[PDB]
RNA sequence: GCCCGGAUAGCUCAGUCGGUAGAGCAGGGGAUUGAAAAUCCCCGUGUCCUUGGUUCGAUUCCGAGUCCGGGCACCA
RNA sequence: UACGGCCGCAAGGUUAAAACUCAAAUGAAUUGACGGGGGCCCGCACAAGCGGUGGAGCAUGUGGUUUAAUUCGAUGCAACGCGAAGAACCUUACCUGGUCUUGACAUCCACGGAAGUUUUCAGAGAUGAGAAUGUGCCUUCGGGAACCGUGAGACAGGUGCUGCAUGGCUGUCGUCAGCUCGUGUUGUGAAAUGUUGGGUUAAGUCCCGCAACGAGCGCAACCCUUAUCCUUUGUUGCCAGCGGUCCGGCCGGGAACUCAAAGGAGACUGCCAGUGAUAAACUGGAGGAAGGUGGGGAUGACGUCAAGUCAUCAUGGCCCUUACGACCAGGGCUACACACGUGCUACAAUGGCGCAUACAAAGAGAAGCGACCUCGCGAGAGCAAGCGGACCUCAUAAAGUGCGUCGUAGUCCGGAUUGGAGUCUGCAACUCGACUCCAUGAAGUCGGAAUCGCUAGUAAUCGUGGAUCAGAAUGCCACGGUG
């Protein structure tokens, strides 16, 4: 409610050691079976070699670029009815949010297996594909697209 | 996911899709849900670990899949190895219950050999 | 209900057990049992004895039993009367050589039990609750002590609508474990209903 | 498992078992009322049950105390 | 008595070149409510007025009947 | 207002009753409740997210419907995995039938008869009709005491009715910060003040102020428990050193260490700085193992809901008594032709499956927990040690990690159902039990409207134990892993 502290410092990736990738595995994690999450994403994250052939590291961030929004809505119980006054999105959630769309939509892909069903999505991310990239504009069509209230 | 192993019956009513298992029937797959609380109108998906897996508990009571068939194929042979009429007919693909093998018995004997 | 026992809540600190002894699941079952029979009986033949508490030590097949009373002499007997009787009554009741040491109660106006059994007895004597409850209990404040909360249940006086009463002096912070208080109950089955009473005597702090 | 106070049994078989024990033992006594309960005294006796077509042998055992006689007699045919 | 129309769900009604028919309401089961409503979700057990015929098959098409409805029964 | 008069073009105005009816109608001010009034606040209340319920199969309860019975109760948050921490008989209170009427359970009396054990028949059994076996003692030889028979009655018996007759006990606003009193003062008085105001805190906590000065129930603190270290003792616990190894702390040995568990130190805004009126307090900081009531328990003010319970118990009154008392048998509380709430297991590759294998806590146990070993595919059985417990046993954790596989289909998913046949409890498991094996293998491909919990070792998930208990746990209580 009124509580005001700090964020929960997360433990970096099991290898590259990166908070950005840390909360990534967590957002992807399920049933506290964190192990699988690693062995499911940490693989597809490197399986990019077969998909490219080099130091697959920045590919992740570059892939998220096509999935990084900067405007969202927010209904407000004002003016009798309910406003929508859209507002941008700070970095703290930009990177986070995206990760959800990248995973929460990579599951309904319906491919070989979550391990790979995820990999492909990354390539589709930077190359614009799947609901992951969709959600962006499908969301932007509200904010910045309806500044009439913003 | 497969309960008794292999075959994931998904997107169908419980009991109705429960019979999917190579061992239970319209009645059996039903009698289990009762003591399991799990209704029939609920699709396997709608369930949860403490719903779908629970089914995998009271299922280890009956015999199913592979070995169930083998245990039978062998049991059959047990009485079939004996020079009894049943066996003598069982090893020839002829009705051992009480049909007129003299005619009309396609599914029994097999294809037509004109 | 919405109050913790002002005694048991402190049974750990500042409050000793009125029956300290060891025992294992085996006899423990019948052990606390006999203790009840003996303790329940020690009151039957010593009601007017003005007995307060009744501890029960137990070393090995020889319970002690200490009958604290404001009136020791009467609990003594004709130079052996009472004592002998009780000390012998504890025969098969415990099937062991049970002794009995009496303890004199200093200032019978600060001890809960008494101040409770008394007011209730006065009620049974056809007396106005308010009078005794207040004055006949107010004494606990004159012989010392700092705070005493009394409480009389319902059905007091001609009335079908049971009602509880207050009346308290000094301070009775029963919300303090390091407070130590003398709490005890007492009934009074009269012509109608069972007007109860609860004595809360705050005997100093820590 | 449905009588609480008063384990009922079909009198038909009642008078018989009590009669059999009277003179000791003998051959089974025809019985159609399965809904009864395997009585204790019937221990090691002979009873029958009209399962629709005919009757079935019944030899009470120590355990057989408050179980339904019918239980020991099938009904429909199968396999 | 005469001519014209109606008869379809519990009510009021819509409907069909001939093969398995609906709406508003009421009714029912969920919901939400402290409880009722109002509102939200899911629900039609209709021998299509009777009796003859055409037909493979009739609520539908043909004849008649009851009932209702509108009109009429006038010179005398 | 009616009627009459007067006035009016007409609306209608003016003047102005009675019948009958009620015990009040009314005025201001006070306390509080409420307001789709205002100001200021706190709570997972919302917002921010994590996972759910709503769909699905099964468990459980409830309303229905049914039933001879489906025993009684619980019904907005406070009813529904609730009284039930455990309904096959029993339980039980419900139904059916058979049966008993000082009676199953208590005393008093009369006269008899040891209590006791084996017993035969009639019966479903309740029971009744018979054969023995049986004579203990107070012995003042009247009488007797425990107990049994049967006769009479006062009665015994009631889970029957009132929880708006009650005690006792419980939930709830709410761990909310509130609730009051003495005196003094203020108004004719109800009543106020205090207790409001300014800051502040988790708080009627604190600091100023102030016609109030103090006090009580509260809040805080005492209690437990968890977080560091110290003293002490060293078995079943420990093994740092040294030594001997039938390599296992197995054996000397050793009180160091983990641990055990009795007692101690430590946390207080104590100290530093800044804000604040050079106050309370706040904001950071040092030191520490641990900050700003350390984390969690426990603790529930005045009272509200005529809230719940006469069904645990107790009890006023009312009821019934050759019977709403009591015994047996079987049946019922597990019925369905739907609905609503609380759960478990899924719908799958953050996965299943095979093999391999590492880590924890808190606990139970003489009609008990049960080893090793032997049999069986397996549940389990036979034989039989150990422990009545840091010695033994239930107990040799799951997630996990290694490899390999299967490759997004209703599957290698998920298990409901049913059939076949079997075990263990117990007279006895048809009705109506737990589990094992074989076969069967459904719905379900993440769930509208709407809705719940959760602020940190939390939610999330993964196992472990225990109460009840002969034997029916996905419920309840509890423990630790990962997070």
């Amino acid at each position: 409610r009124r509580r005001v502290i700090g964020q929960r410092k997360i433990l970096p990736d099991p290898k590259f050691g990166s908070e950005l990738l840390a909360k990534f595995v967590n957002i992807l994690m399920v049933d506290g079976k964190k192990s699988t999450a690693e062995s499911i994403v940490y693989s597809a994250l490197e399986t990019l070699a077969q998909r490219s052939g080099k130091s697959e590291l920045e590919a992740f961030e570059v892939a998220l670029e096509n999935v990084r929004p900067t405007v969202e809505v927010k209904s407000r119980r004002v003016g009798g009815s309910t406003y929508q006054v859209p507002v941008e999105v700070r970095p703290v959630r930009r990177n986070a949010l995206a990760m959800r769309w990248i995973v929460e939509a990579a599951r309904k892909r319906g491919d070989k297996s979550m391990a790979l069903r995820l990999a492909n999505e990354l390539s589709d991310a930077a190359e614009n594909k799947g609901t992951a990239v969709k959600k962006r504009e499908d969301v932007h069509r509200m904010a910045e697209a309806n500044k009439a209230f913003a | 996911a497969r309960i008794a192993g292999i075959n994931i019956p998904d997107h169908k009513h419980a009991v109705i899709a429960l019979t999917s298992i190579y061992g239970v029937g319209k009645t059996r797959s039903k009698a289990i849900l009762a003591a399991a609380g799990i209704a029939e109108d609920v699709k396997i998906s709608e369930l949860s670990e403490g719903q779908i897996d629970t089914l995998r508990d009271e299922v280890a009571k009956f015999v199913v899949e592979g070995d169930l068939r083998r245990e039978i194929s062998m049991s059959i042979k047990r009485l079939m190895d004996l020079g009894c009429y049943r066996g003598l007919r069982h090893r020839r693909g002829l009705p051992v219950r009480g049909q007129r093998t003299k005619t009309n018995a396609r599914t029994r004997k097999g294809p037509r050999k004109p | 209900g919405q109050k913790v026992h002002p005694n048991g809540i402190r049974l750990g600190i500042v409050k000793p057990w009125n029956s300290t002894w060891f025992a294992n699941t085996k006899e423990f079952a019948d052990n606390l049992d006999s203790d009840f029979k003996v303790r329940q009986y020690l009151t039957k033949e010593l009601a007017k004895a003005s007995v307060s508490r009744i501890v029960i030590e137990r070393p090995a097949k020889s319970i002690r039993v200490t009958i604290h009373t404001a009136r020791p002499g009467i609990v003594i007997g004709k130079k052996g009367e009472d004592v002998e009787k009780l000390r012998k009554v504890v025969a098969d009741i415990a099937g062991v050589p049970a002794q009995i040491n009496i303890a004199e109660v200093r200032k019978p106006e600060l001890d809960a039990k008494l101040v409770a059994d008394s007011i209730t007895s006065q009620l049974e004597r056809r007396v106005m609750f308010r009078r005794a409850m207040k004055r006949a209990v107010q004494n606990a404040m004159r012989l010392g002590a700092k705070g005493i909360k009394v409480e009389v249940s319902g059905r007091l006086g001609g009335a079908e609508i049971a009602r509880t009463e207050w009346y308290r002096e000094g301070r009775v912070p029963l919300h303090t474990l390091r407070a130590d208080i003398d709490y005890n109950t007492s009934e009074a089955h009269t012509t109608y209903g069972v007007i109860g009473v609860k004595v809360w005597i705050f005997k100093g702090e820590i | 498992r449905s009588l609480k106070k008063g384990p009922f049994i079909d009198l038909h078989l009642l008078k018989k078992v009590e009669k059999a024990v009277e003179s000791g033992d003998k051959k089974p006594l025809r019985t159609w009322s399965r809904r009864s309960t395997i009585f204790p005294n019937m221990i090691g006796l002979t009873i029958a049950v009209h399962n629709g077509r005919q009757h079935v042998p019944v030899f009470v055992t120590d355990e057989m105390v408050g179980h339904k006689l019918g239980e020991f007699a099938p009904t429909r045919t199968y396999r």
